[PDB]
């Protein structure tokens, strides 16, 4: 699975790449 | 005393298993536990 100025933000998830391991 | 506080989400409680291949659990007892679901 491959993967700024004005305004932009991608914020995080509430439950990490980690977390979702977990349950 | 009170105050506002920071933490990692607790999953759920971390449970052990009482596995074994002779190993089982059956139960004996039950609740007819009763659920409200509600939807648009
Ligand atoms: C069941 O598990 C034990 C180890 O916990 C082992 O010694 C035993 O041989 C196993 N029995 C069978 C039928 O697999």
């Amino acid at each position: 699975v491959t993967l700024k100025f004005n305004g932009l933000t991608v914020l995080p998830p509430l439950l990490t790449d980690e977390m979702i391991a977990q349950y | 005393s009170q105050s506002i506080i920071a933490y990692t989400m607790s999953l759920g409680a971390e449970n052990s298993v009482a596995y074994s291949n002779n190993s089982i659990a059956i139960p004996i007892n039950f609740t007819i536990s009763v659920t409200t679901e509600i939807l648009p």
